[PDB]
């Protein structure tokens, strides 16, 4: 479930995220998304999970 | 906040400043002029250096403990000092 | 502790019983008071309680010239109260001359419905601004309590006359009234006739019986704000505990209110937190900035969105309001009321300080300063006359007002780090 | 972001009815509107949704001589909607001194639904040309939200009127609303009677009740082109993303439509794309080339035929476009629906900019032009003779459309590399 949430709603939802950074601080990101470039996201990983899939892919 | 010591030997001062203040103001209804400035000078000095640090000790992380912090800063007069 | 009511005029005494009528068909009891059985509360503070449970109110009725107290007087409500306190022009002097004379007696009915409480705590009265038989005598009576009790508050609760202009004298009596209300009152809530008149005429479609309706949003409001008080709650159950925040400033103690619903006939606490936002859902009509504003809801609330919802309110920034100091926004919650059907679940109260209602007396201020300078507006009644022959006291409250406007309007800076 | 839909007329009344009743029958809620739990779903564009889940939808009830809206008044759907905005000749001139005179209360009902929507995509209308009461009054509605808001799109499904010729005026009153079509408006879809007499023909045999069965595939047509909308797609969910590739200029954008099964009631990738390449399977009847092509197809796919399907379809060129630049066909895939019977599994719709159309228009501008030539087909009606007392608005649309096709025209050449 987590792994398809992942690589659905990003790889829609980020579309309404992307057009407000069209018209920049690191906590208006936030609570966009809890309602020349490069982002900064971090979200909650579970332990149980976060053991079977590598720290590095998340980068990939 | 009994378990954190930083926190609360900051707010110690800021109810024994009080204790000071409230009945200090109660004697003259008047000009303070029994050195009734120079503590108050002291006071609010005082008060505004502990207030940044119990500002920076606090920023355990609930979002009601996060969000009463902007509701002083909605000022940016703590987003500054 | 407890809280005496006062209603004087035929706006006040309208308002008033038309909020005793919202309270009887609110709380469990009957037209006469007995207790209903199907029915807990505290409906100690406004009525005293008996022994057959008879909440009997805490209202003096003052009357002059009665017409509409008549039919106070044959109602089915006439069983709720009877302390036996009711005894007998449209100038402010004349209404100031004639509480002069019974100031007595008035104040025997006064100290006896102290000797009545145990404890106190403020006194309301209700009152209309240049109401004619109201004006001056309300002022009269303000300068009395004001002489003899420093211990105590008083709220008030008094509407701004606009009648979109025979009566030309109107402006006078009106600043010699808020004159004596910024100098010798603590808190002053006060409404417009033209903003009611818009949300009356967007609500519904009608025009003369306005007044009717007026009364009923009155009462609503006055519940809503003593909702916390006769609900019990747990804090700013004192009324001073509710004031001391809201008022910095002993002239600057205006508090304009708002409501949710403009048709009362799901919402988050988003959605009535931005309706509550608009001028438009307020009942009164540079860049103005609010020094501090006071919310409380009342309905089927989550608790947990509210705390999400005052995030978002900081991120858009859709409130403007920067006095000079750290003063901001407090949200509270009281009970959604029973015993009536709760329809609009969710309701929300708005109270605060904002500057931009000094335009509103600078218009009267306009207006009263173009009759000053061509003075013919008195007309030579007899009683403003007596009362002063060298009308300086118009003068005196020109001064005041000015002062007034100045620091409402040097309260906007910020800079009122000094002189605050 | 949200659409806000729009109905008029006795043609738009009754396609938005059918609308309504398909998306009802389509998702899973109850005809009062009350979700069904065996049902997930966005229906948030065009149904603003309540607490125990109704989905009222965003359309505003426009109706003049109402004698269908009184049957639509009374269903078992009008519980679904109650937004209170029902408000009441046959001439263009007519329909539009009859909204000239209500713009105000129907503005206000427009900007109440505005303030209703937190954000705002388009505004759609359900319209047909020369209609009646819908003529005129259609095109003086899209003046006013075209003075009033640049910020927003409008997109327009409407038929184009054949009766194959009592009415002699009503060439004129087409004109002057393509004329309003052309320069007020963004993009336009548009259908023919004939070509769904063809289909209607084709598949049943009915000739009377024609109107209840187009209906039923203007219904079709509508849930297809806004399905990735309704269920979660992730590209072209504006309605400007869909609309950006068809129309590069601004008076050339009129758009086409077909749809693969003319009978409803494998299939392969091959089989749906050139099954759409014909005129039979379009509902709309030298050389004419498309400028460009987009499809949206729906159903049980298998992902890898269809590049090898694109490869063919270059390789037979079964389509003749070149309008004198690359753009091409974009094809695209939406999810097949759930909560009804998937039978004829795989469907495409078809939406293209063709210079074919124009023909269309020019027979009739062939027919106006004659009726023009001999000036006795206003019958001198006297709504027409206010409005315009020189008739120079028939000449200034005369002029307009004769830019347009002259523009459709060049547009055919491989030498459109200016003046597009």
């Amino acid at each position: 479930e987590y792994l398809q949430a992942m690589r659905n709603f990003f790889l829609d939802t980020m579309y309404d995220f992307y057009t407000s950074i069209f018209d920049q601080n690191v906590s208006f990101l936030n609570v966009q998304l809890q309602e020349l470039d490069g982002l900064t996201l971090s979200y909650k990983v579970p332990w149980p999970v976060d053991i079977v899939i590598s720290l590095e892919c998340q980068k990939i | 906040f009994i378990l954190l010591k930083p926190v609360f030997h900051c707010l110690n001062e800021i109810l024994d400043l009080c204790h000071s203040f409230c009945s200090l103001v109660s004697q003259n209804l008047g000009p303070l002029d029994e050195r009734g400035a120079a503590q108050l000078s002291i006071l609010v000095k005082g008060f505004s250096r502990q207030s940044s640090l119990l500002f920076k000790i606090l920023s355990h992380q609930i979002n009601s403990d996060l969000a009463q912090l902007l509701l002083r800063l909605d000022y940016n007069k703590y987003y500054t000092q | 502790r407890e809280i005496i009511t006062l209603q004087l005029g035929q706006c006040g005494n309208q308002i008033g019983f038309e909020f005793w009528k919202q309270l009887c068909a609110e709380h469990g009891i009957s037209p006469e008071g007995i207790v209903e059985e199907f029915a807990t509360d505290r409906k100690d503070v406004f009525f005293y309680q008996a022994d057959d449970e008879h909440y009997i109110p805490r209202a003096v009725l003052l009357d002059l010239e009665p017409r509409v107290i008549h039919s106070i007087l044959n109602s089915p409500y006439a069983k709720l109260y009877n302390p036996e306190n009711i005894y007998l022009g449209n100038n402010w002097a004349s209404g100031f001359s004639q509480g002069e004379k019974i100031h007595e007696d008035i104040f025997d009915i006064i100290d006896r419905e102290a000797d009545g409480s145990d404890s106190l705590e403020g006194f309301v009265l209700c009152h209309s601004i240049a109401g004619g038989t109201g004006s001056g005598l309300g002022s009269y009576l303000l300068e009395r309590l004001n002489d003899r009790y420093p211990k105590k508050l008083v709220q008030t609760y008094s509407v701004f006359p606009n009648q979109d202009e025979d009566v030309v004298v109107q402006p006078y009596n009106s600043l010699l009234t808020l004159k004596r209300l910024t100098q010798n009152a603590d808190c002053v809530v006060v409404l417009d006739n033209t903003a009611l008149n818009r949300i009356a005429t967007d609500r519904l479609h009608i025009q003369n019986p306005s007044f009717s309706q007026i009364n009923q949003l009155v009462s609503t409001i006055m519940s809503a704000s003593t909702t916390t008080l006769r609900y019990p709650g747990y804090m700013n159950n004192d009324l001073i505990g509710l004031i001391a925040s809201l008022i910095p400033t002993p002239r600057l103690h205006f508090l304009m209110t708002g409501y949710t619903p403009l048709t009362t006939d799901k919402t988050t606490v988003l959605d009535v937190m931005r309706r509550l936002l608009q001028p438009k859902n307020v009942m009164v009509s540079t860049n103005h900035c609010y020094i501090a504003i006071l919310n409380i809801i009342q309905g089927e609330v989550d608790p947990t969105q509210v705390h999400k919802s005052l995030q978002r309110i900081r991120e858009r920034k859709l409130a403007n309001f920067i006095p000079w100091g750290p003063a901001s926004i407090q949200v509270a919650l009281s009970r959604k009321s029973p015993y009536l059907p709760s329809a609009h679940r969710v309701s929300g109260l708005m109270m605060a300080n904002h500057t931009s209602i000094s335009s509103l007396f600078e218009r009267t201020c306009r207006q009263y300063d173009k009759l000053r300078k061509r003075e013919a507006f008195l007309e030579q009644f007899r009683k403003e006359d007596m009362f002063k022959d060298n009308f300086d006291e118009m003068d005196t409250s020109r001064e005041i007002v000015q002062q007034l406007i100045d620091e409402y309007h040097a309260a906007t800076r910020p800079d009122y780090i000094s002189w605050g």
